[PDB]
């Protein structure tokens, strides 16, 4: 009963910098959709077991959904300090979900090169867990005044990842979906049957 | 200031993939395809990115070097500055370009006529090559060898000339002393206490290498020109030096080819089963997965997927042209493939080997950042290349695969073949590669007058390698040019080095394996601990000096000629009695004119 298809079989996936958010609640999880597939190349369930969660209720569930390059998935994780945990995606330290990710080169690689993706690579600050940041604005590293336009030390913050089909594994471009599960006060909306 | 250069390099590092990995996909297809169509994408793609580095290095000075403390944030800065050599005029930089271009065009397209049957014109590769290599004939091969400098050596004579002014004039620009200190930098170690090394070490450590060389230098001459009397009667003399037209090739550089004319014991049969071996056909999947389980035994990891899929293992169909060099490409972002011409033969057997080692030097410092992603020097990855051939020759190996016969019969005397061709390649060069670098030193340091060019390089041939001209060359002849790396503005020194490192590399990985027996007979197959010793110093890359990455595998800061004469003892006792009825030395003064 939960639209769980709408997530992972989705057609157009977000960027890392711009990840979206799906909220989802009062339906029936059928989570052996997900555990008894070779299409998942990661699935790490951080503070819950990947077979156990489907006998157990749970108030709503978050997934969230983001496109990375192989190399940049082990950033998905509770305690990571790369450049997607700290400007584009934080787990908490108290996770409490599933992370699953797979190889999506003949959907978002092109020979001609998949500049689609894009990811931030300079903030002032890092990200508290589960924050979010679409800003523009033209980065200042130094102390001269950038204005808007672009040169000395002010860079654009977004950079473009690169999907053309003759990279490496770690450089190939994977569909990550964050399944993050919490409990309330009420404890009791979606569960397995 | 010091947080500057890390948010400069971390953009540079993102945009260099992108523009690096362009050309480098566009520099395949013209291997792959040589159409004018890839010529033009390919050069496009390749000045983007040379263009991009015009101004990253100009932006990276403006940062200064001294005011970083991180050691590695620091060495890449460095990179980047130092290569910035923007410092000519627009118009004579294009001139400039115009000689290396000009040099390269003759060098590449020079022909030679035969005067007696002018049908026959013959280019450098192949013909002239041919000639040197196989025939026999003294008058053949001094036409051949004089042609190659009296036609295009003596076209190259004017643009070398101009060559060495411009090349200075935009060294010393750039605080060098010459283009030879220059080329010299590769080695230079500025900074971190106890691993320093300076423009001018390299100097002294060639020779001070070179010194210990000469012994088994001269009884290799002297038992080759023994040998050669018999091949060319009345045309060598005892005492003088071997004539460069009978060397084996255009210009002595190897001494492979006299392999026929000097081997020791030619009754015993050759190692060399390629014939025999063709009929184990097996495929070419089978010889780089022969080659990719000799990696994984040592404990190094398999190729990847993207070997298999997008590299040429083969030669496909006909209405596709193929460039037939063997090369191994890193083009970044986790692309490894290897382009060669191989056939089901031996000899690229060993060269996959030694492709495949420089995919495992270019797959373990991927995770160095961009600008630390190479070599610890320009000798580092060919001497890795190289043990891995020199492992995969041994008989053991060979047995154990399943290629050689279950009860081979390695006498004392097999060993001498095997070691006596190996000298006349690996210890037949270093002699002309030394003293080539020294002249060119020499010459860029405004030693050597022009009107001194040609006397002062067949000065240095009769004395340091122990061979004299056939026919003299005034100054019109540009012998050194008619050699590609020397018209092609590449530095030569690399092959003296690597070929040191090679043997120091190989000494250590036998001793981590604990090899029993001579060095020569050493494979590291089935060596874990060998692998992780030489992984130590893949993984590296150009971050730490090279005299720190060599000391993690040899424990050496510097060049060691030990490793190279230990390698070659068996042979150096056997040539030290095979010479004691003939003279070790030559004198500069004998010819084979009047
Ligand atoms: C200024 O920099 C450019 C670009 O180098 C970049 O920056 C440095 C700091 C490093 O991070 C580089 O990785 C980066 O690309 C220099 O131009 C290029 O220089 C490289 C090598 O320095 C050339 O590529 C290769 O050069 C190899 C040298 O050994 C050649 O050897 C091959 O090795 C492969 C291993 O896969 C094997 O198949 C063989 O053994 C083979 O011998 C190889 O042929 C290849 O050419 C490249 O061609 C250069 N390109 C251009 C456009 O210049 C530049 O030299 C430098 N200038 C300075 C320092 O003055
Ligand atoms: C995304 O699309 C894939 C198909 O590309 C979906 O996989 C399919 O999922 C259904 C269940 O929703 C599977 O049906 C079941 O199959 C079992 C046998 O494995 C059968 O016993 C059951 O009665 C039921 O019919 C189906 O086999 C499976 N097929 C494939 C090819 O995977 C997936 O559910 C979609 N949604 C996601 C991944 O969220
Ligand atoms: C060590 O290397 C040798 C080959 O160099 C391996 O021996 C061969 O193994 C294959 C299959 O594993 C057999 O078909 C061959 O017959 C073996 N060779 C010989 C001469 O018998 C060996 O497996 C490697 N590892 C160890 C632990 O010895
Ligand atoms: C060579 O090219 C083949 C087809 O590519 C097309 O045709 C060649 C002639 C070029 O014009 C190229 O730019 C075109 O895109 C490939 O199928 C093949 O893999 C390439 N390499 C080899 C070794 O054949
Ligand atoms: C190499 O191949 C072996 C055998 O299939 C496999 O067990 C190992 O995981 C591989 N290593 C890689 C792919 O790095
Ligand atoms: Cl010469
Ligand atoms: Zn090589």
């Amino acid at each position: 009963l939960c639209p769980f298809g709408e997530v992972f079989n989705a057609t157009k996936f977000p960027s890392v910098y711009a990840w979206e958010r799906k909220k989802i609640s009062n339906c029936v999880a059928d989570y052996s959709v997900l555990y008894n597939s070779t299409f998942f190349s990661t699935f790490k369930c951080y503070g819950v077991s990947a077979t156990k969660l489907n006998d157990l209720c749970f108030s709503n569930v978050y997934a969230d959904s983001f496109v990375v390059k192989g190399d940049d998935v082990r950033q998905i994780a509770p305690g990571q300090t790369g450049v997607i945990a700290d400007y584009n995606y934080k787990l908490p330290d108290d996770f409490m979900g599933c992370v699953l990710a797979w190889n999506t080169r003949n959907i978002d690689a092109t020979s001609t090169g998949n500049y689609n993706y894009k990811y931030r690579l300079f903030r002032k600050s890092n990200l508290k867990p589960f924050e979010r940041d679409i800003s523009t604005e033209i980065y200042q590293a130094g102390s001269t005044p950038c204005n808007g336009v672009e040169g000395f030390n002010c860079y654009f913050p977004l950079q473009s990842y690169g999907f053309q089909p003759t990279n490496g594994v770690g450089y190939q471009p994977y569909r990550v979906v964050v399944l993050s599960f919490e409990l309330l006060n009420a404890p009791a909306t979606v569960c397995g049957p | 200031t010091e947080d500057l250069v890390n948010t400069f390099l971390e953009k540079f590092n993102y945009e260099a993939e992108e523009l690096s990995y362009q050309s480098s996909l566009a520099s395949w297809n013209y291997n792959t395809n040589i159409t004018e169509e890839n010529v033009q994408n390919m050069n496009n793609a390749g000045d983007k990115w040379s263009a991009f580095l015009k101004e990253q290095s100009k932006l990276a000075k403006t940062y200064p070097l001294e005011e970083i403390q991180d050691s590695t944030v620091k060495r890449q800065l460095q990179a980047l500055q130092q290569n910035g050599s923007s410092v000519l005029s627009e118009d004579k930089s294009k001139r400039l370009n115009t000689i290396l271009n000009t040099m390269s065009t003759i060098y590449s397209t020079g022909k030679v006529c035969n005067p007696d049957n002018p049908q026959e014109c013959l280019l450098l590769e192949p013909g002239l090559n041919e000639i040197m290599a196989n025939s026999l004939d003294y008058n053949e091969r001094l036409w051949a060898w004089e042609s190659w400098r009296s036609e295009v050596g003596k076209q190259l004579r004017p643009l070398y000339e101009e060559y060495v002014v411009l090349k200075n004039e935009m060294a010393r620009a750039n605080h060098y002393e010459d283009y030879g200190d220059y080329w010299r930098g590769d080695y230079e170690v500025n900074g971190v206490d106890g691993y320093d090394y300076s423009r001018g070490q390299l100097i002294e450590d060639v020779e001070h290498t070179f010194e210990e060389i000469k012994p088994l230098y001269e009884h290799l001459h002297a038992y080759v020109r023994a040998k050669l009397m018999n091949a060319y009667p009345s045309y060598i003399s005892p005492i003088g030096c071997l004539p460069a037209h009978l060397l084996g090739d255009m210009w002595g550089r190897f001494w492979t080819n006299l392999y026929s004319l000097t081997v020791p014991f030619g009754q015993k049969p050759n190692i060399d089963v390629t014939d025999a071996m063709v009929d184990q056909a097996w495929d070419a999947q089978r010889i780089f997965k022969e080659a990719e389980k000799f990696f994984v035994s040592v404990g190094l990891p398999n190729m990847t997927q993207g070997f298999w899929e997008n590299s040429m293992l083969t030669e496909p169909s006909d209405s596709w042209k193929v460039v037939c060099h063997p090369t191994a490409w890193d083009l970044g972002r986790g692309d490894f493939r290897i382009k060669m011409c191989t056939k089901v033969t031996m000899d690229d057997f060993l060269t996959a080997h030694h492709e495949m080692g420089h995919i495992q030097y270019d797959m373990a410092y991927a995770a160095q950042p961009f600008l630390l992603r190479n070599g610890a020097n320009e000798g580092f990855h060919e001497a890795v290349g190289e043990i891995m051939s020199l492992s995969a020759a041994t008989p053991k190996h060979l047995k154990s695969i399943g290629l050689l016969s279950p009860d081979f019969q390695e006498d004392n005397e097999t060993e001498i073949n095997f070691l006596l061709k190996q000298a006349l390649t690996i210890v037949g060069t270093l002699p002309f590669t030394y003293m080539l670098e020294k002249w060119r030193w020499m010459v860029f340091k405004g030693e050597i007058p022009k009107d001194q060019w040609m006397k002062k390089w067949w000065e240095m041939k009769r004395e340091i390698v122990g061979v004299v001209e056939p026919v003299p060359h005034d100054e019109t002849y540009c012998d050194p040019a008619s050699l590609f790396h020397v018209s092609n503005d590449y530095s030569f020194i690399r092959y003296y080095t690597r070929t040191l490192y090679q043997f120091q590399f190989q000494e250590a990985l036998c001793q981590a394996a604990k090899h029993e027996g001579p060095l020569h007979k050493c494979d590291i197959s089935n060596s874990t601990e060998a692998g992780q010793k030489l992984f130590n110093m893949l993984r590296l890359g150009k971050s730490e000096p090279w005299t720190l990455a060599l000391e993690n595998v040899v424990g050496a800061k510097n060049m060691n000629v030990r490793p190279l004469l230990n390698y070659f003892e068996p042979l150096f006792t056997w040539l030290k009695d095979q010479n004691k009825n003939s003279f070790v030395g030559w004198s500069t003064d004998w010819s084979p004119y009047a």
